């Protein structure tokens, strides 16, 4: 599993693989890892399976219902409080880390991330799962402040195509999701739509 | 421990165990084992299955997590 | 458990054993002889694991008669007691270790009675009386209370047989039957057996 | 060896009309870690005879060498007599069993196909010494997701061309690519025939990723 | 860390007569819950009067078999004669408590004609534990099998039942019969069914299809 | 599995079952556990068949040789402690053996345990086995010196039989050996089944 | 066990193997692996037996409470979450592996559910030992909107190289197919294995037993 | 290990219009025999047996609980149980203790009343039904059974033929099975009459 | 590791070592042994007496064991070494067999002791 | 290890048990009766786990005499053989689980003698005579061989003596005394005690 | 730990972080992990430190023995097959990645991975040690064929500078060599000399 989103100016990009595997075997190729929790925010789930899908769900019940009650749209920190909170709470029996990504009237595009353990942090940009480790190098290298929604999902799209190439538990099709103002834009890149690096030979 | 042998045809009591005649499969002895969370993406809890109980593999052998 | 114990006298020590052989939970012998003639004035009486006693007991038997064959003069029950200890040091840390608790009793014409303890770590001890097995914490007491380094053979005998009540009235264990051997100036005698009906 | 450490995965075997075709992906896994991705796991060994394993590659490169040297020193000799097929696979099951009687196994599992005298050879040797002669083979996570599909063919066809055998070979590297998280998309197909083994690659399999959008 | 044994299935069956001995296995071999290969009988020939039956772990079986056959070839070289069925037990027997520390996970029976022509069946544990039978069951499917054999040819529990001589015909349908049955009831056994029969004719092979799930 | 000797005046009677187990399967019922070792010596089965066998036929070896270079046959006592120093070596080992070596020669009749632990008791009477304990007990309730020949085949039969009545890893079949001055003799080979007929009716 | 399932232009089919084992020796021939949930979603299981067949029972009862209450036809969505809730709610103790399918308003739904909790909504699924072979089959053959006697043939081919290749499988094929205007459970749906005919006899006669004691008790 | 600790063998097989169950008589702890007349079956109905294998113990509480409810459900409901209600009553019994499980593995034989077809099924420890055409073992020598019943069971035997294949089953199959035996007892339920019968057994 | 061999064959057909040790055997003492009924004798001469010798330690009669003893003339050390070898050899079968040895057995010990001394390299 | 033996005639039910508590190797007490009277006909036998016994001994005892005062009758052998092994049986998966193994003695004016056997498992079993402990292995060959459904009290003493010295000679545990009683019509009586001096 | 060793058309560059670490204490800082086995012949060491120093001097000593013997220079392949068939002789007592790397008058510059377990490979570049894992996006996103000697000095002081950064194995100076024909040149890149990458903020 490789998970990842950046933030720009008009909101975020959210990435993810389709992989989900059983040991050595593949059970889901096409898996969608980016989970609505509200209009404007989503999550990356990595962990768990069960524990992560229990947890949005939790989640998306709790914020909906709150949405419903202030009659006002959700704030991505608000979403992020929620899921830290029941990741602290049930931090021995949850296998669970998350990317929280969204936008917001009152503060724009915003990542967060909450890894297992119960932590929240701000950032820039986030990535976890078992394949983020060998792509910190490239974004270390590679972000940089100010990007567009276009250069940041070609950003996504280039740190999970390396990604699912290096790791064995990530592959499959990339998933994007661009939130800003007017809405949510997803779509899949797969075949020769994934971007693609030549392997160095000889 | 699957060829032992000797140990209870020679008295009721001690810690040797087995009978006159050598045989693993009659014996304990893990033939075709499998693990009970393969096929599965996380391991179930210790004591999930019981003895004895019908149980059918979530996959075949080396689909543990 | 088995049981040994010896005592030392002015001139003679006396030794006993019981003569239980036995396999799991059954007697599987009523007449067990757990003393070994090392020489005409020499006494081994070995307890422990199955195997290693008589195995351990024989060698050093054989030893020793050789010793006597060679050279024309016996083993003095000191340098019998050493090489005995020499030999079960050398096998602990050896491949193939003895679990053996010994007795040494012996007469010398010059150093007079002489009894030894040896337990299957091998370490020596020159003791006026000593006990093995379980029945020993039964018995030690009794023997601490009643011995005197001047007791005759009758009251020593007396002190063995009050010792084996003991144990027939407080063991968990059926010991039934003692053999009982004496040496002194004369040689090894068999004294009667000390019998529980 | 007692903890593979850079791991092949399936390899495959199907005799034909006139010869045996071996499939093999290119890559060596470090655990989970696509490590090196340009390594060839099938060797030829003599005229006749080809070899593709599984497992530790380091073993692979042992038995590489060994088996290198044997049949150059069966050459050096020049007396008309070379190593079969079957003769390579006894030798193989007598070195595994070897091997794991001493509590030090080569952690592979290997695939043998050859042609001699007009006979196509497929030999299964594992680490434990089991071996075996099938019409198909597939070691690994094949014997699971390719051995079926190569079992059903031969049921309904018990002969296979050439091109037919190499088009079921291409179908159950695609799946293998699907289903197997430690495989990759670049392999390497070795034939055997009458003319003598030819190895071909790198190779990529065709695939369709429709269903992401159901 | 790894484990020098694999159960590969297979079930070996011997009947022994009044001038013929039968050696039945199945063909199937497997490991886990998968099948290796669906041809692979379990009989081989060691004498023209003697047939060894071997499940377990198939590594052993190929190794004590080929060790069987080098030994054999030694004794015809140094004695100038084949070796009998009893000096074939004997001689596997001393070479199975060879390795009694590390054995051999093999299920041996063999069957073949003693020195007065009567079949003999022995039977043989892993570490070299024989004696003669005149029925023998081994491998996965031998504690489904062996019951029923002791009532069909030992005539056990049945009364009023005379205790005829098995014919060579009897022999081999009950022997189908019974494989019929560990096809169906044992998840090892299957795909085929080779019979061996010996006699004072030479030894006489037959197969016979089973289910293949 | 069940195996008793008891030395009487008129020898040694050997008596044993004849059950071997795999776990709770029952291998067979008709296994051998009496051991001819030669015309003079016998050997009982308890514990690891194969090794038990294995090893008394290597006794058997060493009697024989011993016979060829002296000229006479090899004592019980002679046999036994051969025995008790081959299976010493392999102490701890994994070797399960409990066995009798019953014979005849110059001093009496003989009767020795010798097990693989190592323990080597010469004595009148004993009982080897996982169904040892009720064999002893009727055994003891019946044993005498003085016994005849028939009320010794009786004793042993009946201490065999409730043995196998009384274990799961005793049944089968009777064996009884008769040890005599001019060599053993089988006595008889009598199925549980027959003798549960002669006994409860 | 193999059991599969495949999403149809018109619905859902789902098939399964009929042999259960116990260990390595066969104890049913003839098992039905496919469950009732409501007249229009079924289920297929595999893991524990006793505790598939309580759950599937239990989330049965209250998709009919539920569609009783409501008045309308139940959805495949419902029972995926009753079911995912409730074996997440027990750790995975509950060791129930299910594949559930069904047609529905929104049309046909295909969740294979796992006894931690996790679901997953795919177009075919397998599970069991022969699951691979199953899946292999699927990977190789399966296109979208199939018709019916195309993906029942599919489905029919998958169990198939489940039963031959799997040491766990075996014995007959059962299919049930799911439209939004019919449901057809076919069982058996194939026969690929049957006993072998009698090559003789055995001795099997009256009087051949012998009786110690008989007691006979007439029923009114 | 649990279930082998006591030992045991229950049977059931279908006839024509008839059933038949059978279980051997041994009690025993480990490899000691304490008694030769041990009750497995039990009458849960005029036409109606349960035969339970495994833990002695549990045995007798799983027999004497399904009693209870059985008693009530039959005052409740005024009528006798079918066979097939009775194994949902076992299953829901067993599965009540799903982490405690009994160690008991139940045999359910009978007619269904007011029909007389034969039913017959089998559970496992924690209610799994296995509802059989032919027959169901259960206890410490399945193997046995299991290869003497593929052997010997035929379609549409008639009670006689039955009894002769049961017994003949179970006698094979308890004479290669050390903690099993020491006498079988056949019970042959019919629509008129039921046929209690112990066999001539060996007894080592 | 010397590894000559010291006794060979010679075209005559004899093995001179054995003769020169039996000519070796000729210079020792005259010892004679008989057998009585219930009486065993053993007689040896001494070639010199020094008044100044202790006697004990030059006697040439010596007991194996405890019912067999021997006389012997040639080489005292070499005698030495066999007595204490028989010596070992008497313990070692009472210790495997657990009577003591006969006459002949010893003897026979023995004698396979000299013939192997016979017919080894570098001895 | 405690020893219980039941013996059941015609008329009458015959129990014995041995008089000592052990702890480590020690006896501690030498006339230790493990019978307890739980009604004017039925006697409770249990050995087992220090300090368990006497609390489900007492418990049983203090119910079935609660049933008596409640009803104004006593329970019958079989209803309190089955009382007991429910109440066991409801506390082996308890949080306090009892390791016992019981005998119940009693006598019933309509069924007659009866005598139960239980493990620790609380499996109840009906015999004509049952043992405890590890001398029911040495015994229980000698009840098989000699007992017969018709006999009487005296041989029935006869038997148990034999057991008792049998118990003698081959047990290795110390077991010198035996408390011996008999249960008929007329009540419980206690016999003279059993003794190898 | 983190190794690295390009290939340019006439040789071949090597650079070593230098942190030794006792768990998380630097017991060295300044350790020089590039070790020259001949005049044109480099390893570089990951693993157990002893074994890796036995293992490199053992090699010099034969591949010094060898290359007096034929009077030649030594080929990086025959180095390369002695580290191997010791690696794998004592697979199952020795921990060490060694990374070979040379130029030679008959093959040119060569880079060769002999990781643990005994396997000998040739590689366009390679990468070794704990560190490495978080730089095979980067190593895979930016190399190419054709690269100068300049190019690939600061490719892999790129690659060595995000792998200190991220690697808390890893840190310390860059040590660098570039080896070719005319001989062998080391540098020590400190302080501002390493590169730099700004962390992402807000």
């Amino acid at each position: 599993t490789t998970i990842m989103a950046v933030q720009f100016d008009g909101g975020v990009v959210l990435g993810a693989d389709s992989r989900t595997t059983t040991g050595s075997y593949i059970a889901n190729r096409v898996t969608d890892k980016l989970t609505p929790i509200h209009d404007r925010i989503f999550c990356c789930r990595s962990g768990s399976a069960a524990d992560t899908q229990a947890v949005a769900d939790a989640v998306t019940y709790q914020l909906g219902f709150h949405s419903i009650e202030l009659n006002e749209p959700p704030l991505v920190h608000t979403a992020a409080s929620l899921f830290k909170e029941m990741c602290y709470r049930y931090r021995e029996d949850l296998m669970a880390g998350i990317i929280i990504a969204g936008w917001d009237p009152q503060e724009g595009g915003q990542v967060y991330s909450v890894p297992m353990g119960g932590m929240m942090v701000r950032q820039p940009f986030a990535i976890g799962g078992s394949g983020s480790s060998y792509i910190y190098g490239y974004v270390d290298a590679t972000y940089r402040e100010g990007m567009t929604k276009e250069e940041c999902l070609q950003f996504t799209a280039n740190a999970l195509a390396l990604a699912m190439e290096r790791d064995g538990s990530s592959g499959g099709v990339i998933r994007l999701a661009a939130i800003a103002e007017p809405g949510v834009e997803r779509q899949v890149l797969l075949g020769d739509q994934i971007p693609k690096f030549t392997i160095a030979t000889l | 421990g699957p060829f032992v042998v000797g140990g209870e045809d020679l008295d009721p009591f001690g810690p040797r165990r087995g009978g006159m005649i050598v045989d693993p499969l009659r014996s304990g002895f893990p033939r075709a084992l499998i693990d009970p969370s393969s096929g599965l993406p996380n391991r179930l809890p210790p004591g999930a299955v019981p003895p004895g109980a019908r149980f059918d593999p979530f996959g075949p052998i080396g689909t543990s997590p | 458990m088995e049981y040994l114990i010896g005592i030392q006298g002015p001139d003679y020590v006396l030794v006993a054993s019981d003569r239980v052989a036995a396999s799991n939970i059954v007697q599987m012998k009523d007449d067990h002889d757990k003393m070994f003639k090392m020489s005409e004035k020499i006494l081994l009486l070995c307890v422990g694991e199955a195997g290693d006693t008589v195995q351990f007991a024989e060698y050093i038997q054989k030893n020793v008669q050789l010793y006597k064959m060679r050279n024309g003069y016996e083993l003095s029950p000191t340098a019998a007691a050493n090489f005995t200890r020499r030999n079960l040091a050398d096998y602990l840390r050896s491949r193939t270790p003895y679990h053996v608790n010994l007795l040494l009793a012996g007469y010398d014409e010059h150093e007079g009675p002489a009894l030894y303890y040896m337990d299957y770590l091998a370490a020596l001890a020159k003791a006026p009386f000593a006990a093995h097995g379980y029945g020993a914490f039964l018995t030690l007491s009794i023997l601490d209370r009643y011995y005197t380094p001047t007791i005759s053979r009758e009251k020593a005998v007396e002190l063995l047989r009050k010792c084996l009540e003991e144990l027939q009235k407080r063991f968990i264990l059926n010991l039934p039957t003692f053999s009982v051997r004496i040496i002194d100036r004369n040689g090894i005698h068999d004294l009667d057996n000390i019998s529980f009906p | 060896t007692q903890n593979p450490m850079v791991t092949g995965t399936s390899v495959l075997g199907l005799k034909f009309e006139g010869g045996v075709v071996i499939a093999a992906d290119m890559l060596g896994s470090y655990g989970s870690l696509a490590r090196f991705r340009n390594i060839s796991r099938i060797m030829r060994v003599n005229n006749s005879t080809m070899l593709g394993a599984s497992g530790d590659y380091a073993d692979f490169q042992y038995l590489k060498q060994v088996l290198g040297q044997m049949v150059i020193d069966e050459e050096l000799l020049g007396d008309g007599h070379s190593y079969s097929p079957k003769a390579i696979h006894s030798w193989l099951t007598r070195a595994m069993y070897s091997r794991r009687s001493k509590m030090n196994p080569l952690w592979n599992t290997m695939v043998i196909g050859g042609y001699a005298d007009g006979e196509s050879f497929l030999g299964y040797v594992d680490m434990l010494g089991v071996a075996y002669e099938a019409p198909s083979l597939a070691t690994g996570y094949g014997a699971y997701l390719a051995q079926p599909l190569l079992r059903e063919v031969l049921e309904k066809q018990p002969v296979l061309s050439q091109t037919e055998a190499r088009e079921l070979v291409e179908r159950c590297m695609r799946v293998l690519y699907y289903r197997d998280a430690r495989s990759y998309n670049r392999f390497q197909i070795a034939t055997v025939t009458e003319k003598g083994v030819e190895i071909e690659g790198p190779l990529s399999a065709e695939t369709n990723w429709d269903i992401a959008h159901m | 860390r790894f484990s020098p044994y694999a159960f590969n299935g297979g079930t070996v069956l011997a009947i022994a007569g009044e001038d013929f001995s039968i050696v039945a296995s199945d063909t199937r071999l497997s490991e886990g819950f998968s099948i290796h290969t669906r041809d692979s009988p379990k009989c081989y020939k060691l004498t023209d009067k003697t047939v060894i039956g071997c499940s377990g772990f198939h590594g052993d079986c190929l190794t004590l078999t080929k060790i069987i056959e080098a030994r054999l070839k030694m004794y015809k070289h140094s004695n100038n004669k084949a070796m009998t069925t009893g000096a074939i037990a004997a001689m596997l027997s001393t070479i199975l408590y060879s390795r009694r520390f590390f054995p051999y996970y093999v299920y041996n029976i063999i069957g073949g004609l003693d020195e007065e022509g009567k079949g003999a069946v022995y039977s043989f544990d892993p570490v070299g534990s024989y004696q003669r039978d005149s029925f023998k069951a081994g491998g996965s499917a031998s504690a489904m099998l062996q019951p029923l054999l002791d009532n069909q040819v030992g005539f056990k529990n049945m009364q009023n039942v005379e205790h005829v001589p098995l014919s060579l015909d009897r022999a081999m349908r009950l022997v189908k019969d019974v494989f019929i049955s560990a096809a169906e009831r044992d998840v090892y056994t299957g795909d085929a069914l080779k019979v061996c029969i010996v006699t004072k004719e030479g030894i006489r092979g037959e197969t016979v299809p089973l289910r293949k799930d | 599995t069940t195996t008793l000797a008891f030395k009487f005046r008129h020898g040694v009677i050997v008596a044993a079952d004849s059950r071997a187990t795999a776990g709770a399967y029952i291998a067979s019922q008709t296994v051998k556990k009496v051991i001819e070792i030669n015309p003079y010596l016998l050997g009982t089965m308890a514990g690891g068949a194969a090794d038990c066998s294995f090893w008394e036929r290597l006794l058997a070896r060493q009697c024989r040789i011993y016979e060829l270079r002296n000229k006479e046959r090899i004592s019980v006592a002679a046999a036994s402690k051969l025995l008790a120093n081959m299976v010493y070596q392999y102490k701890g080992m994994g070797l399960s053996m409990g066995t009798m070596i019953c014979g005849w020669d110059k001093r009496g009749p003989g009767l020795y345990y010798v097990d693989s632990e190592g323990n080597r008791i010469s004595g009148a009477t004993f009982s080897v086995g996982s169904g040892s304990v009720y064999a002893y007990g009727v055994m003891d309730r019946g044993y005498s010196y003085d016994l005849e020949v028939e009320e010794a085949y009786d004793l042993a039969r009946r201490a065999i039989y409730q043995a196998t009545y009384r274990d799961a890893y005793s049944g089968g079949s009777v064996s009884l050996y008769h040890v005599r001055e001019d060599g053993w003799i089988r006595v008889s080979s009598d199925n549980v089944a027959d003798l549960h007929d002669k006994y409860s009716g | 066990t193999t059991i599969a399932g495949v999403v149809y232009k018109d619905g859902i089919v789902l098939g399964a193997d009929t042999r259960a084992t116990e260990g390595m020796v066969v104890a049913d021939k003839n098992c039905s692996k496919i469950h009732f949930i409501s007249p229009n979603i079924y289920c297929c299981g595999a893991g524990t037996a006793a505790d598939t067949d309580m759950t599937t029972q239990l989330i049965s009862s209250n998709l009919e409470l539920h569609s009783l209450s409501t008045g309308r036809l139940p959805r495949v969505v419902t029972a995926n979450r009753m079911l995912k809730q409730m074996l997440f709610r027990y750790q995975g103790y509950i060791g129930a592996a299910l594949v559930l399918g069904g047609v529905d308003v929104t049309g046909p739904h295909l969740y294979s559910i796992y006894p931690h909790g996790s679901t997953d909504k795919l177009p075919y699924v397998t599970m069991g030992s022969g699951s691979l072979a199953a899946m292999a089959v699927f990977e190789d053959k399966f296109r979208p909107d199939m018709e019916e006697e195309e993906a029942k043939k599919l489905v029919s081919e998958a169990i198939a190289a489940g039963i031959f290749n799997d040491l766990g499988s075996g014995s007959n094929i059962d299919l049930c197919v799911i439209s939004k205007s019919k449901l057809d459970f076919l069982r058996p749906y194939s026969v690929p294995n049957k006993k072998g005919t009698r090559f003789g006899r055995y001795r099997c006669e009256k009087g051949t037993n012998a009786v110690l004691t008989e007691k006979v008790t007439t029923l009114e | 290990s649990i279930m082998s600790y006591n030992g045991g063998a229950v049977m059931a097989m279908k006839g024509k219009n008839c059933v038949a169950i059978a279980a051997d008589r041994r009690f025993g702890i480990q490899a000691q025999m304490v008694t030769t007349d041990f009750q497995k079956i039990f009458p849960m109905g005029d036409r109606l047996y349960i035969g339970l294998a495994g833990l002695a113990t549990d045995v007798q509480t799983v027999a004497q609980r399904l009693k209870f409810r059985l008693n009530l459900y039959e005052l409740k409901e005024g009528r006798q149980i079918k066979p097939y209600t009775l194994m949902s009553m076992v299953a829901n019994l067993l599965y009540e203790k799903r982490f405690g499980p009994y160690y008991t593995e139940p045999v359910i034989a009978g007619l269904d009343p007011k029909t007389f077809k034969p039913f017959i099924c089998s559970l496992d420890l924690i209610g799994c039904p296995m509802v059989t055409d032919d027959f169901v073992v259960s206890g410490t020598c399945t193997e046995q059974m299991y290869g003497m019943c593929e052997s010997l069971w035929e379609p549409n035997m008639d009670p006689e033929h039955l009894f002769e294949t049961i017994s003949q089953a179970m006698l094979n199959a308890v004479d290669r099975d050390a903690v099993s035996g020491m006498g079988v007892i056949v019970h042959i339920i019919e629509k008129d009459k039921i046929t209690t019968r112990t066999l001539k057994a060996r007894m080592d | 590791s010397y590894d000559r061999a010291i006794t060979v064959f010679s075209p005559d057909g004899h093995l001179f070592q054995v003769e020169y040790a039996q000519e070796a055997v000729k210079k020792g003492s005259t010892a004679v042994g008989v057998r009585g009924k219930d009486i065993v004798v053993l007689g040896v001469e001494k070639k010199s007496v020094a008044k100044l010798q202790d006697e004990r330690t030059v006697r040439k009669i010596c007991a194996l064991d405890d019912n067999v003893c021997m006389a012997f003339a040639g080489l005292t050390a070499d005698a030495r070494i066999v007595i204490n070898r028989a010596r070992v050899e008497c313990q070692s079968h009472r210790l495997t067999v657990e009577d003591p040895v006969t006459v002949e057995y010893i003897t026979r010990y023995i004698a396979s002791l000299k013939q192997r001394y016979t017919q080894s390299n570098g001895r």
